[PDB]
């Protein structure tokens, strides 16, 4: 889910 | 079995010249550096004269310098020594020798001990 | 039944392996120096201020340094020369100043140098006998080396207080003599370090340990394209 | 006096040379014109020997074609099973200058030596199941280049004084020496029935010798540089010699005069190592370019190369039986081939 | 004229030399040649010997 | 558009991971199979290239996750996951650069003393204790990112390890230039002062681009979450994912490429394969 994280 | 025989000595007055020679057999001569030693009468070996298979690249000891030309003539397997304006302090039996190896550029040709390469030498008195 | 003897000999490795990787730690941190010189050269005071072949072992600053002295060999080097074509560096003595000796050592630096299998090993230079050059020169060398009637003092020369400078000059000559040769056969991958030292002189043992640690130092450098 | 003893020996020189020439009907390159070639030699590399970290100089191979020793710069010899790639035996030397070593044929000793003069001989069969030195034979002035056993008591030696020797190991003397030669003493071979031996030297010649006789009974020519290796052929008559002029030489001893010349336009490198084949057929030579080229000795053609080092070959060997071929390198490999 | 020393010992081992039964150079050569043709067939470096006779694989 | 979150087509992603799979692989590869090449720099190349190839796989993975439900409990466990293994991953990059980089420092100011400082059984355990902080702190990271401590911490430890690299890559280059001045001044006599110049410039500038915008949005996502022009710049997230993809690609290129034996290694292995 989303790219990575904090995105 | 490759040979070397100098020639063209004697004996001459101070101020004269010399051309001297040196015959090879056995070997191609194009592929080897030469070299012109003397023995002196009461002194060891010293080196000469240095000539590259080419004769592009002349070295002289700077004692001879101005005085002693060589050149060789890869057609005829011949090496000489032009000796001018000589001098008492020039009396020494010459030696025309080789490089051990073919195709470089790095030599060791003036051992006290017998070396292999080394022709008997001409006694040039003067 | 023919297992027990090739297990037998699987133990054989694992003893000797782990004994190879214990002296290839040893190996690896010590560093080999040939030492040659002239048929004059003071090399007795070059080993003793620091067969057919001796060793001698030092230790400086924590660092293990092996350096091996040609015994009684033939004169003529083309042969084993080849064999220490791995040694971190060669250390060649020359005495300065009877036969043209200095023109027979740089008869011999140019071979050693131009030598196919030592293009990788970098040469220490010892000029010796400092004061039988000085008390010579200003008691000549044009007679043996006449591009010295035109040679000048280089402009980044440290003489010590107290010298002639006909014998700076002299010094500088003959330094220069040989760093023409290495200069012009060099590429890059190895280089000459010479020194001017007196006969007697404990310092030299400072000098070859701090050069070793050049030519190392610019070999790493070499390898991470920044020298 | 001297010029006329130089004159004697030159007149000898041409009566040689002349005494050669009325033999040389035809060369070998005019008989086996009519033998088909071998063709491509295709070895590949079975196994690889690792443990050495400085450049290797000597390798032998036993009796038993199962055995190896070898010897590198770092003052280690060990010991090698080709079958199974394990180490036997890693033996540390007092000094680390070696340049030579030799497995015993009864693979009871190992030879070795270098630049300290001095031919060590280890006892590799002891009671307490330990390698320990037997024998320190010392007399040679000069480099000890190679080693070469007849028996457990006889060690044929050479060095760079010029001068080889026939050593009695057990009492430690010196009991032949064998002069004549005027450079350094490079490679030393054995007849098949250790009778005779060969001596190559850097004087661009190789000599005859009669072990039990102390003299020298042939003088053979040829080469233009240093003489590097040497190697009988397996019949017995004749030797190959490799030198620094990138030129390989078949000599036959019979006819006192140099049989076949093996060269190459593109090969301007020296030849630091000659090996025959069980058969005699295939001539091997290790060479300064890192490779290995197998020539047919018949013919002097290339039958094929062996490439896979990466610094100067400095050993090659084949196996008693004929199964397999081992080289070795400044690299600090060993390779075998088939 | 001491190296006479070292010459006439080059001398003698010239006269041993000199008297050489030396053989025909072209027997030599047919010799060699029979040599290496009887024995072709059991040479394991020039005959392909099969996999499983050779040990090193 | 800033406002809007900047889409990157899958595929690119699924590219640069691919491509970069197979050149880290060829690397471990050219070390694993190359005797010579067991120096403990060339573990550190290993390590390197073993974290770059976890980071284009654990992105390719999850690129190629999400673009499978798209076209369609489980989700948070599976973004729970991959995630932890991307930090941790990208944690043990940064971590294996500095390690070459320490390693080429100790080399050059320790020339004497370095074999007997890196002895294999050190450079083992030191890359072992490496991975296993790296992974810990990215699953620490990860089960904790809704935290302020866990952004800050790893903009610390980029900012820190970015000027530590730095450091000694300027003192090597004044170690080589002092060098340069005496070897020039010989009787006898690009060029190394360009050379050197150059060198640090790939090695410095490649790290700083390829890595830094990420930190910057990081810093921006503390800092300044709502103003109008960071959260355009914080539109190009997957951007900068692919930045620091690209340095996955591009990394092998100026540690294991310059050696001639790796290449040689590489040349081998490519006509084989
Ligand atoms: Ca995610």
């Amino acid at each position: 889910l989303d790219h990575x994280r904090w995105k | 079995q490759v040979q070397l025989q100098e020639s063209g000595g004697g004996l001459v007055q101070p101020g004269g010249s010399l051309r001297l020679s040196c015959a090879a057999s056995g070997f191609t001569f194009s592929n080897y550096k030469m070299n012109w030693v003397r023995q002196a009468p009461g002194k060891g070996l010293e080196w000469v004269s240095d000539i590259s298979q080419s004769g592009a690249s002349i070295s002289y000891t700077g004692s001879v310098k101005g005085r002693f030309t060589i050149s060789r003539d890869n057609a005829k397997n011949t090496l000489y020594l032009q000796m001018n304006s000589l001098k008492p302090e020039d009396t020494a039996v010459y030696y025309c020798a080789r490089c051990p190896a073919p195709f470089t550029r790095d030599c060791f040709d003036v051992t006290s001990t017998t070396y292999a390469y080394r022709g008997q030498g001409t006694q040039v008195t003067v | 039944d023919q297992r027990n003897e090739e297990k037998a000999q699987r133990e054989a490795n694992k003893k000797i392996e782990k004994q190879l990787q214990k002296d290839k730690q040893v190996y690896r941190a010590t560093h080999r120096l040939l030492l040659l010189g002239a048929g004059e050269s003071g090399k007795n005071t070059i080993v003793k201020q620091m067969s057919g072949i001796f060793e001698t072992k030092f230790q400086v600053d924590k660092v293990n340094f092996h350096m091996f002295d040609v015994g009684a060999q033939r004169d003529e080097r083309r042969k084993w020369i080849q064999c220490f074509n791995d040694v971190t560096a060669i250390i060649f003595v020359v005495a300065s100043s009877q036969t043209n000796r200095l023109q027979a050592a740089l008869k011999l630096f140019d071979s050693i140098w131009n030598n196919k299998w030592l293009r990788d090993t970098s040469v220490i230079l010892f000029l010796n006998k400092q004061d039988l050059l000085a008390e010579k020169v200003l008691a000549k060398i044009e007679d043996y080396f006449p591009e010295f009637a035109r040679y000048t003092t280089p402009e980044d020369a440290t003489p010590e207080p107290g010298e002639d400078p006909r014998v700076t000059r002299a010094k500088y000559f003959i330094r220069d003599e040989f760093l023409r040769i290495s200069t012009a056969s060099g590429d890059g991958r190895h280089y000459c370090y010479p020194h001017f030292t007196c006969a007697v002189d404990t310092e030299n043992i400072r000098r070859v340990f701090n050069d070793c640690r050049d030519i190392i130092q610019r070999m790493h450098l070499r390898q991470y394209e920044l020298l | 006096e001297l010029d006329q003893l130089r004159q004697e020996a030159e007149q000898l020189k041409n009566q040689i040379r002349d005494a050669r020439k009325a033999c040389a009907d035809a060369t070998l390159s005019q008989i086996t014109n009519n033998i088909d070639p071998v063709g491509r030699i295709q070895m590949r590399t079975r196994r690889t020997l690792r443990g050495h970290l400085a450049k290797i100089y000597a390798m032998h191979w036993g009796t038993d074609s199962r055995l190896l020793v070898s010897a590198s710069q770092d003052g280690k010899l060990i010991i090698w099973d080709s079958y199974t790639t394990n180490k036997v035996h890693a033996i540390p030397l007092r000094s680390s200058w070696v340049m030579t070593c030799a497995y015993a044929p009864s693979g009871n000793y190992v030879a070795c030596g270098g630049l300290d003069n001095i031919c060590s001989i280890y006892n590799l069969k002891t009671r307490e199941g330990n390698v320990r030195v037997s024998r320190e034979l010392a007399g040679h002035t000069g480099y000890l280049s190679c080693c070469r056993f007849l028996d457990d008591n006889q060690i044929v030696t050479s060095s760079g004084d010029t001068t080889c020797a026939l050593w009695d190991i057990e009492t430690g003397q010196q009991t032949t020496t064998f002069t004549g030669h005027t450079g350094d003493v490079m490679s030393l071979s054995l007849a098949p029935d250790t009778r005779l031996f060969v001596s190559g030297a850097c004087d661009a010649s190789a000599k005859l010798w009669d072990v039990r006789e102390g003299m020298c009974r042939q003088t053979f020519t040829g080469h233009e540089s240093d003489i590097n290796a040497i190697c009988f052929f397996p019949n017995g008559n004749a030797f190959a010699t490799g030198s620094d002029d990138a030129t390989c030489r078949l000599f036959d001893l019979r006819a006192d005069q140099e049989l076949m010349t093996y060269s190459h336009d593109n090969i301007i490198c020296g030849i630091t190592s000659v090996s025959f084949s069980k058969s005699g057929r295939l001539l091997l030579a290790g060479y300064d370019d890192f490779n290995c080229n197998v020539w047919d000795a018949l013919k002097a053609d290339r039958a094929g190369v062996l490439a896979g080092h990466d610094n100067r070959v400095s050993c090659l060997g084949v196996t008693d039986d004929g199964m397999a071929v081992a080289t070795g390198s400044w690299d600090s490999f060993l390779k075998i081939w088939n | 004229t001491a190296s006479i020393a070292q010459a006439r010992k080059l001398v003698e081992q010239l006269k041993m030399e000199a008297n050489i039964d030396r053989i025909k150079v072209s027997k030599a050569a047919a010799d060699l040649m029979a040599y290496c043709e009887a024995h072709a067939k059991e040479d394991p470096l020039l005959t392909p010997v099969p996999a499983s006779e050779n040990p090193f694989r | 558009g800033c406002y809007e979150q900047l889409f990157v087509s899958p595929e690119v992603f699924v590219t640069l991971g691919v491509i970069s799979l197979l050149e880290n692989i060829l690397v471990i590869v050219a070390i694993a199979k190359n005797k010579n090449l067991h120096s403990p720099m060339y573990f550190f190349i290993c390590s390197l290239a073993v974290a770059d190839m976890l980071v284009s796989v654990s992105n390719g993975s999850e690129t190629i996750v999400i673009t499978l439900l798209n076209s369609t409990s489980f989700t948070v466990n599976i973004d729970n996951v991959i995630d932890s293994v991307i930090c941790s991953s990208l944690l043990a990059s940064i971590c294996s650069l500095l390690s070459i980089a320490v390693d080429r420092y100790f080399t050059i100011f320790y020339a004497l003393q370095y074999h007997n400082i890196m002895t294999v059984k050190r450079v083992g355990i030191i890359i072992s204790c490496i991975w296993a902080a790296c992974t810990v702190s990215g699953i620490l990271f990860i089960i904790y990112s809704d935290s302020s401590a866990v952004i800050i911490c790893l903009i610390t430890m980029f900012f820190t390890m970015l000027a530590l690299m730095a450091s000694l890559y300027v003192h090597m280059f004044l170690m080589a230039r002092l060098h340069i001045k005496r070897i020039a001044v010989l009787p006898g006599t690009q060029g190394a002062n360009m050379k050197g110049a150059i060198t640090l410039t790939i090695l410095i500038g490649v790290f700083v681009v390829c890595w830094a915008p990420f930190f910057l949005h990081l810093i921006f996502y503390i800092s300044c979450p709502q103003n109008p022009y960071c959260v355009c710049f914080m539109s190009h997230f997957n951007l900068y994912l692919i930045l620091i993809m690209c340095n996955s690609i591009i990394d092998p290129l100026i540690y294991a490429l310059r050696s001639q034996e790796l290449r040689k290694t590489f040349k081998e292995i490519i006509c084989c394969y």
